[PDB]
């Protein structure tokens, strides 16, 4: 029954257009409605926040960075890297999801759709050097579509000879990119249930969306959409699966693995955030929930896991260093109030978090202080 | 006075990987040293 | 009980055998050969901790050559070796002089370092009268020595007494409040700074339940009826929480009632039979969690003030069958220096626990080539954090700092 | 061992006992060549 | 003063003498802020 | 060794006027404290 | 009879063409000739050492600062800013002096002469951003010549509203500009003495060259280059004098004033170096040689003088903080051997000089420290 | 002379009159009506420095309680006050048991510290027999304490005394020798560390001239029939340089004579009549530069060992009527901590000055509204620099530190 530190909110998204001269041009436009504004994925590089804005009529740009200005809805997002990538008239058409790799590369999930349906442009998979500001490598997804059913590019992971993953929750299957070969697999782990569709604050077909790699086990943890499942496929396999059914007792939203081996996912009906560490056995008497507040967290559209820097390791044991931060839009509502607080990025400790409770890894207590960190 | 969001601010700056500037260290470092002068920690 | 079975607690100091620091090898010798020091009969009763010094008070057999000690640079096979505090002129009790047996300790707002010395050898002949010392710490010297008197350092009618449990409120740092438990008499001993004066009370809580006499530890059990121990005051409530050692209840009384005078009908609260198992020392801390150590178990439980005492509130938040076989002392120390600014930065309170193995006095049959004394410690906040005992955490900083020795 | 050092030092410094001035300047010494070696600055 | 500060203890550095902490702490922290008044950084 | 030429070198810069190297500053820093450590400047 | 010590030596001067590819392709052209290669004026700001060079056939550029690469002949120079102000072809001809103010603009005085006597193009006055490396304004000289002689700008002092002092020791007279009037005034004590024009290591008839702006006073002192006097005029003044006359045994070279008021000065003919303080009168008993030798000092070319940074005025009482730069060529040889040093930049304290002389200014001994710099 | 006239050094400490930290007013006023103290009888004859002490040694009149002292946190409307070293204990000679007249002062590189008492009250009559004490600084303890056998403290024929100068060989830190200049008996004695042998030592060196029997300071004139005093031995050549009182020459002795045993032959060096005024107290640096103070001029001098003794080779450096009127001390000190590697950056020796106005003692004329006795200090390098004093300059390092208190 944790609430978790604010570290940004909004009424509702507006952008730094110049001034507001320039502004009121695009709100007449039709070019900036800021009652279609819904961000879809959130991450952190440096002094930068990346938050990126599935692209419906009126949202001006897709990929953002929080800048320094402030608005009435809060803080005003700006373009990244500049004003040029804003621009689909096919050139970024909807930053769907976002990764960052060792080598300080920002990965960039484009889907091509409109009003997250109207495919105007083929999806592609960006890479930009975070030290300059520039773009590396730019390749379209053939790959993409079923084959079969014809159909949405909705989850990523990242792995300095790299190995990207692509969840296509529409679609029902998973991409596998090698830095240039790109294979469409396909499960019926990655279908959706029709059962758990229906996810009643006060109906959605799709499937695998909701992917986490471990960086300690190699295993991209996943579940359909419709689903109150946990499944995962080992990576070392990456030319043609485990995990529980029916596990969960609501459906899961986000999902993200520590370095230390915890797997956090949203809960979607408590509206809370659950924990799972991968050294215990996938079972209920492992699962937990570490935090939960029916206004803060409804739904979970996105979480990251980030270590504190410098990275000196003889100091590792003084430090907690890992911190999670969690995008909670509020998803049942896209009739909203904008008179009120509807997007939050929230942060906190991941020791602290999930301290002796069974989610936690085993502590070597052998320091006079251990220091917990997040922003 | 606020030393207490100076601090943060810093702290944040640091832990995120960011650049962090000469003089916000400097002037923090003054403020949390005087505050130790004032609560006689070197006395 | 939940999701800690085996967490031990970071070990500060460990000993298969106390020893002390005579001065060299021939001045030790000198003191084996006489009686004066076998290193079989040395139990450490309380400990301590005030800047560099950790204070080890030792149970006064035959053959203990100081009861009052804190632990020294130097090091044996057996351990750390102890050093009499002040100097060895305290040691001495032929003279019957100062301090025969230092049962307890306490350290108060000003410095003091309060010694209860019950007078007893072997834990039962008392060859002296008790006293309660007062030793200012930054001179080492001694501030006030008081005899506690025969009216109610023994019951009146069967003449038993046994001063095993300690607690100090210091009011003003000058108008203090000192309290004794009397585990084989069944009393409470209330003294005050101001007049000197000592007030014996009586209580169907104060003891011993013939129920809960046996205590198994470690396979190995022992029987012990004796009452009233285990006291702790809490810094926030002014309860003073007991219990008798053959129970497995939690009593407490508030305090306020002792310092307006002329209640010489108290009134006592707390669950009775609110435990499984026996409850060993206790201490609270300032921010207003009770820890307890639970005999059967050996295991370490809490129970926040806040809360409302009841089973569904109490946890156990360590446990080891091979280093907490009895919990004999507990206290709590606050990070230093203390700059208050910097208060929301650092959980400041760490737990130091004397982990003895009495299951192994009582049958006097002890491994000495093994482990059997530990100093452990912890953080307080790491050690309750999300469990029933927690205080509400203000998540409000970039950084939180936990910190023990 | 520069983690002893460290150990040793802030267990000094949080106890209330009067700090080593040499395990401080050379505590300080070893930290700061590690970050200078990890190019911290 | 700053300079009676600086003048105080450098004497007592070359002088051979124990020198006080606080008085250290309190010109360091006069030095830098002094320093930083200046743009230096 | 060679800590002089660094401090001579280190000493030049930051007279001349010119942005001084913050890794030759810590590390020049390590080098002087060190150097008073062994010569028991602290003990 | 002390030897400064020395900063900078060369055998002869080479230059960073590139490659020694690109070296020799100048070589074989006459482009570079190293035996041509005359140093003029040195200067210094932050890591920057300005090294001047005469142009006479065979002299790649001439305005240079002295870079990381090192020859056989010494440090290698390095145009500045780049090498498109080293070309001539009337577009800097021949940085004849340089001078830096309180705004970090390097202000340069371009003879426009060739060989040193040739007038190619016209003077100017060119200005640059230190901070930036780039030109804020140029300026041609008219002004320039004598009108009646009809004759070199061989001087510069430099006073953030600026006012620029150009001598020229061939036509005899001093340029006046103001930050954008031009005015050339005359004088008998800016002419040049018959007596003194003969400098015999083992003739010239020039003028006034040879000035220095006092910081604390305001005086430019300056001599006639074939005289043993020391003359004055002050700049208030600066729409139409002082000193004594004969009053330095041998003739005096370059000349520079501290901000604290001591006046230093080249002896020619001791191969020397001496002082003197303007708060005592000027006669022969206030002049004191503070350094020579037979080596080093044969012509002192240029000196400069820079106070030690950065700038806390607090501390001033802790620090002797000027500094003296000396450029010391042997003009005698202007007949070299270049396998022996040539061309020396020294360094010198400036307190450290004079104190215990009749050139020190009165020590406050008021601090249990006194540290003195140079570079 | 030249380029230096006025030129004063930085004065450390001043005083208008002596004045001591007796406990509190009560304590003092005590003394003042006893007669144990009358500030208008209390003048200085040596200072010397070690760690955060300045010693200053006054010569035992009527009214000087203490002969040995150091330089308080206290401070009077005459100046800081002086509290007696080691306690009070050494401030008797009633007894006779301890410190009558601390004449002169030196410190070796073992941190003892030598005291040469006179035995002598009112500068003449001699109450005790002289003798040589040795302290340990570190502890502020007596190492040893040696009586000047009457023997060798008078001269046999006359039998006057008058031991005025000081200066100590530390050879050996354990073999150190000292030297002690009798200036009314006219002799040197030598003492030797290892056997506590002496041997007396006379010289026509040694005796005053009746020539420069009058010296003149500020006006004011007294005569001074006095022989050997103000030596000072050079730390590089091992020259014992001393001069008579009465004298305008620059005399010294190579003290590798005294070494090897059986000179009890002895050969002295140096120029006649080469000042143009006597000269007072005298110190070396370790780097070889000899300072002086010239009576009549009212100054310091100088003159560099690595040059030759002569007229040309002696400048003086400073010179002031008010501040230098009689020097009747200087030590030279090095900058701490010793770090070796950093030593080009450093000018680390600094000298101490005492300058009383022995001229106002004399006559019995002071006026205690003005400033009477200072210790002034400089940097030796600063002082010396572009003279012919100097040594040698090797200009190496972009920055030079100068030193002093
Ligand atoms: C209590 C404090 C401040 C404590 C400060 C010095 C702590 C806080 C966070 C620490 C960094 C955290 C992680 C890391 C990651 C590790 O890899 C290097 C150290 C570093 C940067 C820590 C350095 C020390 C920091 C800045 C004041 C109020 C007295
Ligand atoms: C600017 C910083 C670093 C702040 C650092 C230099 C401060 C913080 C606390 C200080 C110690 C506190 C107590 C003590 C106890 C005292 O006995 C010695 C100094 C020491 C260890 C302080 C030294 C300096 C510390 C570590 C952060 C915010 C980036
Ligand atoms: C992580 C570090 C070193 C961190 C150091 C600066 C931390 C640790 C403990 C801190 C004190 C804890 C409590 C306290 C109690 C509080 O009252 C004052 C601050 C103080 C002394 C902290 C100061 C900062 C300390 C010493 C290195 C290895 C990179
Ligand atoms: C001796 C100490 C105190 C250690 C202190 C001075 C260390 C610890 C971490 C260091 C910062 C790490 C990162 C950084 C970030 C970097 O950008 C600037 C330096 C700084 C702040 C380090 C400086 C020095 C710090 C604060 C303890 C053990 C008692
Ligand atoms: C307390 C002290 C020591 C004072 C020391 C820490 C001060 C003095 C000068 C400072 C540097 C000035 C310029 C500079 C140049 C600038 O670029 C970096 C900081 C630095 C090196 C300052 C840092 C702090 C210094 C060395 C004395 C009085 C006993
Ligand atoms: C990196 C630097 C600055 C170096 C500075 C921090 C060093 C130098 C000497 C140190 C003091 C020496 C003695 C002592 C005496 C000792 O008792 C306390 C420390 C102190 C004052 C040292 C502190 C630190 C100093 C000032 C320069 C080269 C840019
Ligand atoms: C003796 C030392 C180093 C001493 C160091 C700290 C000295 C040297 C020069 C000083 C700067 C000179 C001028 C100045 C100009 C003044 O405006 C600010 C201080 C500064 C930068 C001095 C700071 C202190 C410096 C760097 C080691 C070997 C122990
Ligand atoms: C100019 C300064 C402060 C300069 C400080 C760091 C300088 C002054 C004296 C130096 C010591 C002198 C001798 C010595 C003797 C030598 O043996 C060790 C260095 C030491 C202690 C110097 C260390 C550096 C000191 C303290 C501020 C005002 C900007």
């Amino acid at each position: 029954n944790k609430s978790l530190p604010i570290l940004h909110e909004w009424k509702f998204f507006d952008y730094d257009f110049g001034s507001d001269e320039r502004r009121q041009d695009a709100i007449l436009s039709g070019e900036y409605d800021y009652k279609n504004n819904y961000p879809s994925d959130i991450d952190q590089w440096h002094d930068k926040i990346f938050v990126t804005m599935l692209r419906y009529n009126g949202v001006p740009s897709s990929l953002n960075v929080i800048s320094k200005k402030v608005g009435d809805g809060g803080p005003l997002l700006q373009p990244y890297p500049d004003w040029s990538f804003a621009k689909y008239d096919c050139s970024i058409v909807s930053a769907s999801k976002l990764a960052i790799d060792k080598c300080d590369r920002l990965w960039v999930l484009d889907s091509g759709l409109v009003n997250n349906t109207q495919p105007m442009c083929s999806p592609k998979l960006l890479t930009f050097d975070l030290t300059t500001s520039q773009l590396l490598k730019q390749v379209e997804i053939p790959v993409a579509v079923n084959a079969t059913t014809g159909k949405r590019l909705s989850s990523l992971a990242v792995q300095c000879d790299t190995m990207v993953y692509i969840a296509d929750e529409k679609g029902e299957g998973l991409i596998v990119y090698h830095n240039d070969s790109f294979h469409r697999l396909t499960s019926n782990t990655f279908d959706y249930d029709p059962k758990f569709t229906k996810m009643t604050d006060g109906t959605a077909q799709d499937g695998i969306s909701g992917m986490a790699l471990s960086p300690m086990t190699n295993n991209l943890y996943y579940s359909p959409v419709a689903s109150t499942s946990l499944y995962y496929v080992n990576t070392e396999q990456f030319q043609q699966y485990e995990g529980v059914q029916n596990i969960l007792d609501t459906q899961s939203s986000a999902k993200v693995v520590s370095k230390s081996g915890v797997l956090f996912f949203g809960l979607v009906g408590d509206s809370a955030l659950g924990c799972w560490n991968e050294h215990r056995t996938l079972e209920r008497h492992n699962i937990r929930t570490v935090a939960q507040s029916d206004e803060t967290l409804q739904m979970i559209a996105s979480m990251k896991i980030k270590e504190a820097l410098p990275h000196v390791p003889i100091f590792d044991r003084y430090i907690n260093r890992e911190y999670i931060l969690v995008l909670s839009n509020k998803m049942q509502k896209m009739d909203f109030n904008f008179d009120d607080v509807n997007f939050r990025i929230m942060n906190a400790n991941v020791n602290e978090l999930i301290l002796n409770t069974r989610c936690e890894n085993p502590d070597n207590d052998r320091t006079p202080f251990k220091i917990s960190i997040h922003l | 006075v606020d030393v207490v969001s100076q601090i943060n601010s810093l702290v944040s700056s640091i832990v995120s990987g960011a650049n962090v500037s000469a003089v916000l260290l400097a002037q923090t470092l003054v403020n949390i040293l005087q505050i130790l002068i004032d609560a006689n920690v070197f006395a």
